[PDB]
RNA sequence: GAACAAUAGUAAGCACAAUCAUAGCACAUAAAAACGUUAGGUCAAGGUGUAGCUUAUGGGUUGGAAAGAAAUGGGCUACAUUUUCUACAUAAGAAUAUCCACCACACGAAAGUUUUUAUGAAACUAAAAACCAAAGGAGGAUUUAGCAGUAAAUCAAGAA
């Protein structure tokens, strides 16, 4: 690590510095953030000031990703939001007076929506009791549900999938069969359940 | 459209894994005859591109260099008409088509401030602008 | 007496080269040009090939002129690899310091 | 490539000091042989070894008249000797091993 | 464990020039180098004779005065003529030495083609500058 | 308050890291009661002064060149990438980076964004003008370094509570990551041989 | 052989530290790391103790050290669709293990056969092309590396 710590992760939102006489408190912490002559870390080649970027899809794209790809990575994350809306827009078309105003044609919120709900609620890690391996269910941590079901999107898309289909045509089949509670994925969550649930009489291994 | 491919280089070969001329093909060399004005009652409109094109560099898009010393010498006189990117009336036209189709679904690509992105990222070219609209 | 019989050696090669380096040149001439006739060529490699065996450039071995190690040596100062490090490390060899970067 | 660039080709060849009729590429290396020093001939090859037997031979006569005084071969000579006392030394010629 | 050009510590009593009491890794760093010449620069040739040269020298002065040598020989080479620097106990009678000087600065001009250049420095005793 | 190194070459005396620290505590004892003239002189030898502490930068002023108006001049390199930004006030919004348009220049959506962050961030996107001559590098880091350079250069003609706003956002640092060397005995960075253990 | 509201320890030497290098500082990385441990490795870099050889355990010339039943370590290329081929820097076209009335086909030879080139007195060494298209369809017990411009992917030069 080049930083020292004394260098701190710089703000990126324009709108905190644009509306700072609305609030008290929350002044006295950016003019002593300076005040204090704190140094200030490189702005991320990856975050930017863009209204149209989203903190989800930025570490979704980042996993795709395989060895320095960059641009591939961001090729194929374009490609599967367009999918979505196109799929969408077409089930638009042909569906009756109440039907039409129930599809969502916003990929961004479908996307944020799907991960929502592949996200395991209680997970699993062995203990090591008496010479035996005993699985112990425990509240995962919300940042480890999150990264858990991102995980489980791209290894579903990357090994079951044919090898004429394309990756971001086969994303996006799943994305809207996550957003129906359909889709493989969520039938691994609950698996994860399900294996949590036999195993509701050994929670008291675990001492924390 | 392509007429820059009538005379470069073709990249098919033959049994020898030889190059061939791109007169030894039929469909150009009679197309060939097409181009060259000396018939009457018609009219014929042409364009040279590059994303199709054979042997040709990205940044090259005038019609001499994409044409050569042999499309060009063949092709005089011509009205060499220029087209251009998006003019600040043309873009919000462009924009407020799409959002009368609803294609634009980001909750904040209504406002200027996403207008003034779509410009700048954009710049005013249709072709980035399509690309960029088929996702936020 | 040099530090070996095997550097003693190398110097008769090496002498050996050099008196017959402008005659080798010449005869070698003829092989490596095809528009020479073929029956001159074979006569060439007749003569080429009479020639003493010590006579060859490739013949020649670079060693280390202190220690005579036949390998690990660096052809600017033509020095076996201990030896350089037990001179520069001494600083008897101006320009010479340990790399740090 | 016409028959005018052939000429010209030539005609520089020619001012310049080159091949003026075509040549092939393996028969370029004639010129190269005669263009460059040989091998066997360059400074650093003939002259890479320097002349111990004069740079041992001068510390030896130096080191008879008594103008250069040498700890190594002082070491030998002083160790040869005490080999001598204890019995253990060279034997001379013819007398090794048909005794 | 380096053990490069180094004297390893044994308590208090033993005396240390400054020369040998720098480990080689204070090369330009703390110590210069004992000799100077073009050969090891960028783009200049003949740098191989000049080290056999220099070695020579570190055989012969070291034999040329024996025992009465205090340290490491300083060589500068300047245009064709070499300067040699030394620094030399007070033990052989001044003529000796005027003898000896005479007789190094004939025999190894006549023996390298170069004019030799010898200064001599004279100090009671060897320098100390750590221990003791 | 002194040094403990400085307090032992006052003193003449080597110290202790539990005297100084008493011998500091006794001196807040002094310093706390009521002050007396005497005191105060005595208190003084044993006060040190620290340099001045800021992190506002020099703002350069605008230059006019042959009835060329507010024209700045900035400076940024990144990752063995020197960028050279100078930008006109009194023009419409377009780059034109090494005699050619930037668009072309940078054909990759997240490098145009790079550059769209700075102008961005200010709201004068389509407001200025500018020219840039950058070498060396991938598209990337040219690309972070024409960005610093347009943050610093900006500086003139934005006002001075802003720029505070600049640094706290991160154009104005220059991004120290620079890639480290191959040890040897290592096949990369980092990275070892694979250790056998037997 | 220490108790800081201090109860026997003291000041120097080596090491750590600080400093220096990587052309600003900082951070980071290099560099450094004593006394000892393993009779650790090196008589074949060179020198040398002791023991041995001396018309022979020395010196020179010519020719020759083949070969892999099998086991294993470290690597390169792969087993493709985030892929292959061509154009070209990254907005393109085309191919795609299957269908079949016949055909013929994807990924992948670095290997092997033949031809030619480069070096050299000598090609057995290296490289290019043509032909050829095999194993391989993500690998058992077990195990290695990495904390940020790092892993990984890709490109280039130099030493001899
Ligand atoms: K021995
Ligand atoms: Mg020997
Ligand atoms: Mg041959
Ligand atoms: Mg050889
Ligand atoms: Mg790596
Ligand atoms: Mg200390
Ligand atoms: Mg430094
Ligand atoms: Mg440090
Ligand atoms: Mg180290
Ligand atoms: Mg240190
Ligand atoms: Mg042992
Ligand atoms: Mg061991
Ligand atoms: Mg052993
Ligand atoms: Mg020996
Ligand atoms: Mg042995
Ligand atoms: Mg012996
Ligand atoms: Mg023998
Ligand atoms: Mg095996
Ligand atoms: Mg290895
Ligand atoms: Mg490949
Ligand atoms: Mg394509
Ligand atoms: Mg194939
Ligand atoms: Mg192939
Ligand atoms: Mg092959």
């Amino acid at each position: 690590s080049r930083y020292g710590p004394e260098y701190k992760d710089p703000q990126i939102d324009k709108e905190y510095y644009r509306k700072p006489l609305a609030e008290q408190t929350e002044e006295e912490k950016y003019e002593r953030d300076f005040k204090k002559t704190q140094l200030i870390k490189a702005a991320p080649a990856t975050k930017t000031s863009s209204v149209f970027e989203d903190p989800v899809i930025s570490k979704f794209t980042n996993m795709m990703m395989k060895g320095g790809n960059k641009v591939l990575a961001r090729s194929l994350m374009t490609q599967t939001l367009e999918a979505v809306k196109r799929k969408q827009f077409a089930k638009y078309h042909a569906a009756s007076a109440e039907e039409q105003a129930t599809i969502e044609r916003n990929p961004y919120t479908i996307f944020h929506q799907a991960l929502k709900n592949c996200e395991p609620v209680i997970g699993l890690v062995p203990i090591l009791k008496g010479g035996h391996f005993y699985q112990v269910p425990v509240p995962l941590a919300d940042r480890r549900r999150r990264f858990l079901a991102m995980k489980w999107m791209i290894a579903e898309c990357r090994e079951k999938k044919h090898r004429r289909v394309l990756m971001p045509e086969k994303l996006s089949q799943e994305l809207l069969e996550a957003f129906h509670n359909q889709g493989p994925v969520i039938k691994r969550k609950h698996d994860m359940h399900k294996m949590a649930e036999a195993n509701r009489a050994l929670a008291h291994y675990r001492w924390w | 459209d392509g007429v820059n491919a009538l005379w470069g280089r073709t990249t098919l070969k033959r049994e020898d894994k030889s190059p061939i001329a791109p007169e030894e093909l039929a469909l150009i060399h009679n197309l060939r005859k097409m181009v060259k004005n000396d018939w009457q009652g018609g009219a014929i409109v042409l364009t040279v591109s590059q994303t199709g094109s054979l042997f040709k560099p990205r940044n090259a898009y005038l019609p001499q260099e994409l044409l050569g010393k042999e499309g060009f010498d063949a092709l005089d006189p011509f009205i060499p008409i220029l087209v251009s990117n998006y003019n600040p009336k043309e873009f919000e036209s462009c924009i407020q088509y799409y959002l009368e189709n609803n294609w634009l679904q980001h909750e904040k690509a209504h406002t200027e401030e996403g207008k003034k992105e779509l410009l700048f990222l954009s710049n005013r070219n249709p072709g980035q602008l399509e690309r960029l609209c088929a996702y936020l | 007496y040099y530090v070996d019989w095997k550097m003693l050696r190398d110097v008769k090669r090496r002498k050996m080269a050099y008196e017959y380096a402008d005659e080798r040149l010449r005869i070698n001439s003829l092989r490596k040009n095809t528009i020479l006739p073929k029956d001159l060529q074979e006569v060439a490699d007749e003569e080429i090939a009479s020639l003493p065996r010590d006579s060859c450039p490739v013949r020649i071995r670079n060693r280390c002129v202190m220690t005579s190690r036949p390998r690990g040596v660096k052809r600017r100062w033509r020095l076996s690899r201990i030896v350089f490090r037990h001179l520069a490390d001494h600083g008897q060899l101006s320009g010479v310091q340990r790399a740090m970067w | 490539l016409s028959e005018y660039a052939v000429r010209m080709s030539r005609l520089s060849a020619r001012l310049f000091g080159e091949v003026a009729r075509p040549t092939d590429s393996k028969s370029m290396k004639v010129v190269k042989l005669f263009s460059e020093q040989p091998l066997a001939k360059r400074k650093e090859t003939y002259d890479w070894y320097p002349n111990h037997n004069t740079y041992f031979a001068l510390m030896g006569t130096l080191r008879f008249l008594g103008l250069y005084r040498d700890e190594h071969q002082d070491f030998r000579d002083e160790q040869l000797r005490l080999k001598k006392l204890r019995g253990k030394g060279k034997p001379r010629k013819g007398e090794g091993k048909r005794a | 464990k380096n053990r490069a050009a180094r004297v390893r510590v044994s308590k208090g009593d033993k005396p240390v020039t400054y020369e040998e009491a720098h480990a080689p890794h204070y090369i330009a760093h703390r110590k210069g180098w004992l000799s100077l010449h073009t050969g090891n620069l960028d783009g200049e040739d003949h740098a191989a004779e000049r080290t056999v040269e220099d070695v020579f020298l570190r055989k012969f002065m070291l034999g040329t005065f024996p025992g009465c040598l205090a340290d490491q020989l300083v060589l500068k080479r300047r245009a064709n003529q070499l300067e040699i620097c030394a620094l030399v106990l007070r033990q052989l009678p001044p003529h000796k030495f005027y003898f000896l000087v005479g007789y190094s600065e004939t025999l190894l001009s006549h023996f390298y083609k170069c004019p030799v250049h010898l200064h001599l420095q004279t100090v009671p005793s060897k320098v100390v500058y750590k221990y003791i | 308050w002194l040094i403990k190194e400085e307090l032992e070459e006052m003193l003449v005396e080597k110290l202790s890291d539990q005297d100084y620290a008493q011998f500091i505590r006794l001196l807040e004892r002094l310093s706390a009661l009521p002050c007396g003239a005497t005191e105060e002189d005595f208190v003084n030898r044993f006060r040190r002064s620290i340099p001045i502490q800021s992190k506002k930068q020099l703002i350069e002023p605008l230059q006019y060149d042959e009835q060329g108006m507010a024209f700045s001049r900035g400076e940024g390199k990144r990752k063995t990438a020197k960028a050279e930004v100078v930008v006109y006030g009194q023009g419409s919004g377009r780059i034109d980076v090494n005699g050619v348009d930037y668009l072309l220049y940078f054909p990759v959506t997240q490098d145009r964004e790079q550059l769209m962050f700075p102008l961005h961030f200010l709201d004068r996107l389509g407001k200025h003008d500018m020219t840039c001559a950058v070498s060396g590098g991938g598209r990337s880091a040219q690309a972070g370094a024409v960005r610093l350079a347009m943050a610093r250069a900006l500086c003139s003609f934005v006002t001075e509570d802003e720029v505070e706003w600049m640094r706290q956002a991160g154009l104005l640092t220059a991004d120290p990551r620079v890639r480290e060397r191959k040890k040897p005995g290592q096949e990369g960075a980092r990275r070892k041989f694979t250790w056998k253990k037997r």
